[PDB]
RNA sequence: GGAGUAUGGUCGCAAGGCUGAAAAAUUGACGGAAGGGCACCACCAGGGGUGGAGC
């Protein structure tokens, strides 16, 4: 995207919130809308229990995903100014 | 029991606003004057049954005389598979009895303006003997075609998108023997539940009425009836507009139970004039009398005269769809929305809606000149229950 | 009568979807192959 | 009704008169919000007794005196000026009771 | 060419019956087309309409008779009843005896039918 | 890049109501009389149930 390394976005809708199996990639993927350009791209939350911190209409930083749905390119790094792995590790509370 | 209303005027508007605001009402003295048939009407008690069916936790209580009801509303769930139906895609059945004189748009207009504020989808299926899909003489109800392509684009204006509305008829019917009866079944599927409707703005002049499209329907009569009606309506509107185009629709007959009978023999017409500017459409309808046998060219001339009347009269929205757009404007967010009504459009039903909103707790309306701009402050309620995932 | 509209205008008006307002053998090589 | 409309739209000069008289996504979103925030305060800036008093309520920022009727007397007997008074406005939905389904988690430092 | 026409017993509407296998029901005062009845494969030979003008029977050369309702002109029931082309039909005019919606039909197969 | 195989979308056709519920035959349709074959759903010779009381 763009010319930058990380993009910001709005979480439009957590697609695959009603998927059955817990660590499905359709369960982990989230449709976000990038601020700078306006397009809706899909991004992976790194973990299914870590999906619960991503709420609707939250400013979300996302980066590339460099390594079950092959081709979803982005991963959610920060949510509302706090790092998502820190939220998952219970280091910080999310400012809303 | 708390809030108190009187009279049988705007009964469905009072119950629907009570459901949407959550304010318990008590409507007294329904038919005090009528000694022959006092109490609730059959279409009114069937609307009470439908309201109980689609809501949840609502308690409705009709008195012994039938002339006073009280109503403590609950949440509009819709068709959830644990409480209302068995599957989430299953249509909730509603039967309305044979002694029903009002059209089915009398049930559909409150349900369609109560449906974007629900929790799950709404999948109501109106069957039974008394389901007339036509216009009535009655209280001059809209037809299904008039209702659909005249008022569901207003939800499209508000941001409840008509990509997900599915109103489909499976049989069509007029009244039949007298005003009572019907037979034609419908199903309405609202799958577009919004949090808060957008505060829209109808302010620019809807000047050039570009085209007229319409529907002429015949159930139980010959199919040359709609052709004669189209020639009459075109003979009136060809003085004014080059493109009037009216679809012809024909159904054989609907059968009701007594051993089944064929009922609902009639024919009618429904014109919709589309203005080139925005979502501004003027509609008019006319149906044959259910015992009379009048000329189809008389009916076509009558509906064309009513359409030219509404085109002459209306500011932006006609008075048939003005209560729906005004109560959705009141349900929107806490900003002002500006509608452009004509001075001839203002009606006692619209005025009674204003009185009911002021009694319920919505803000008043600001009326200024431009036809007059009415400006409504939203109350910011929206829908109460929705699973924020 | 000229009321017969078109298949496209029938598709927008008489369908179940309500109309939204926001729309307006040359050569021998090929012959042998 | 019907015959009156028949005469009023059978007069052809009336018909001809009516035929004459009728026939940077972030900054864009924030600008649409500011456009709505100008459309109100442009739309209820037209009358005092009707709009500024009854339509738009009692606008924010203005000092105001409230009269609350029906307060229990234990509040006036145990009123201390230290613990302050916060008056909040309930919505139409905030006075109804029912089963709230919530998403809860214990705190990190709660034992 | 008009094969058969009949009036109404209350002199309100007229009904001609053409060679084009169709029936045109007109108004009596001014001759404007009230409606037209179709659906006959062969030209209509005769017709008779009821004493209160709520029914028309229409006898054709395609070996059947039709019953129309004369409000909206819906065919009540097409009833194939003769082995040859039915010449004529007639209602009994008086409902003083309680049977005014009965009618006779006479055909080329040497039969009358009540 | 070529060749196959799938998967999900998008579009076009299908998708316009002389209309309103309950034939074929030179080969076909149905019989009758006579004569055969078979049958513990037939005759003949016996045997055994069920059916009376209770579960």
């Amino acid at each position: 995207f763009g010319g930058s390394s990380h993009a910001k976005g709005i979480v439009l809708e957590k697609v695959g919130v009603e998927a059955k199996q817990p660590n499905s990639a359709i369960r982990k993927c989230v449709r976000v809308q990038l601020i700078k350009n306006g397009k809706k791209v899909t991004a992976f939350v790194p973990n299914d229990g870590c999906l619960n911190f991503v709420d609707e209409n939250d400013e979300v930083l996302l980066a590339g995903f460099g390594r079950d749905i092959p081709g979803v390119r982005f991963k959610v790094v920060k949510v509302s100014g706090v790092g998502l792995l820190a939220l998952w590790k219970e280091k910080k509370e999310k400012p809303r | 029991e708390f809030l108190r209303f009187t009279g049988h005027r705007a009964f469905t508007q009072r119950l629907v606003l009570a459901t949407l605001y959550g304010r318990p009402i008590h409507i007294s003295k329904i038919r005090s004057s009528s000694a022959t048939n006092p109490g609730l009407a059959p279409h009114e008690i069937s609307f009470l049954r439908l309201l109980e069916s689609v809501t949840n936790g609502s308690i409705i209580d009709v008195s012994y005389s039938g002339t006073t009801i009280t109503y403590q509303p609950g949440l509009i769930t819709g068709t959830v598979p644990g409480m209302n139906a068995s599957l989430s895609s299953d249509a909730i059945e509603h039967v309305i009895p044979a002694t029903n004189t009002r059209g089915i748009t009398y049930f559909l207009i409150p349900l369609a303006l109560l449906a974007p504020f629900s929790k799950a989808h709404l999948n109501v299926r109106f069957t039974g003997p008394g389901v007339i899909t036509s216009a009535t003489h009655g209280a001059r109800d809209l037809s299904i075609d008039t209702f659909r392509t005249a008022v569901l684009p207003l939800y499209g204006l508000f941001g409840i998108p008509p990509a997900r509305i599915e109103l489909r008829v499976l049989q069509r019917s007029c009244a039949g023997p007298g005003g009572k009866g019907g037979g034609g079944i419908v199903e309405m599927r609202f799958a577009s539940q919004v949090r808060l409707p957008k505060t829209l703005h109808l302010n620019r002049r809807p000047g050039k009425v570009r085209r007229i499209r319409g529907v002429a329907y015949c159930t139980g009569v010959a199919a040359s009836h709609n052709n004669r009606m189209i020639t009459a309506a075109r003979g009136v509107l060809n003085q004014l507009v080059s493109d009037v185009h009216i679809a012809a629709q024909y159904d054989p007959a609907p059968l009701v139970a007594e051993q089944k009978k064929k009922t609902g023999i009639g024919f009618g017409l429904s014109l919709v004039a589309e203005t080139s500017a925005e979502g501004v459409i003027y509609a008019a309808d006319e149906v044959a009398p259910p015992e009379g046998g009048v000329v189809p060219e008389d009916i076509g001339e009558k509906c064309a005269y009513q359409l030219l009347d509404v085109i002459a009269q209306g500011g932006c929205v006609m008075a048939a769809s003005a209560p729906t757009v005004l109560t959705l404007m009141a349900m929107g967010s806490e900003d002002v929305g500006r509608l452009r009504l004509g001075r001839r459009v203002v009606s006692p039903e619209l005025l009674e809606l204003a009185r009911d909103l002021k009694a319920f707790g919505a803000a008043s309306w600001g009326i200024r000149d431009a036809d007059l701009i009415v400006s409504v402050k939203g109350t910011g309620v929206g829908n109460v229950g929705r699973k924020v995932a | 009568a000229d009321g017969k509209m078109s298949k496209q205008e029938l598709k927008v008006y008489l369908s179940s979807r309500p109309p939204d307002p926001t729309r307006k053998p040359e050569d021998s090589a090929e012959l042998l192959a | 009704d019907y015959e009156e409309l028949k005469t009023k739209w059978s007069n052809p000069e009336n018909i001809d008169a009516l035929r004459r008289t009728r026939f940077q996504w972030y900054e864009m979103q924030k600008a649409m919000l500011q456009k709505q925030l100008d459309i109100n305060k442009a739309e209820y800036a037209e009358l005092d007794e009707h709009q500024r008093r009854q339509v738009e309520g009692y606008r924010a920022g203005k000092y105001a005196r409230l009269v609350i009727e029906g307060v229990p007397a234990e509040f006036c007997k145990n009123f201390q000026p230290r613990m302050p008074i916060l008056v909040g406005g309930l919505s139409a939905t905030e006075d109804r009771f029912g089963f709230v389904q919530v998403r809860i988690k214990r705190h990190r430092w709660h034992k | 060419d008009i094969l058969s026409l009949r009036f109404s017993p209350d002199a309100r509407l007229l009904a001609v019956a053409l060679l084009d296998s169709t029936v045109k029901v007109f108004f009596n005062d001014t001759l404007k087309l009230y409606l037209n009845l179709y659906g006959h494969k062969l030209p209509v030979l005769s017709m008779d309409i009821s004493y209160d003008s709520k029914l028309i029977v229409t006898s054709s050369a395609d070996k059947n008779i039709r019953i129309w309702g004369l409000d909206f002109g819906d065919c009540h029931k097409a009833l194939f009843g003769h082995q040859d082309s039915i010449l004529q039909v007639a209602f009994i005019p008086h409902n003083s005896d309680g049977n005014g919606h009965y009618f006779f039909s006479a055909s080329k197969d040497r039969t009358i039918k009540y």
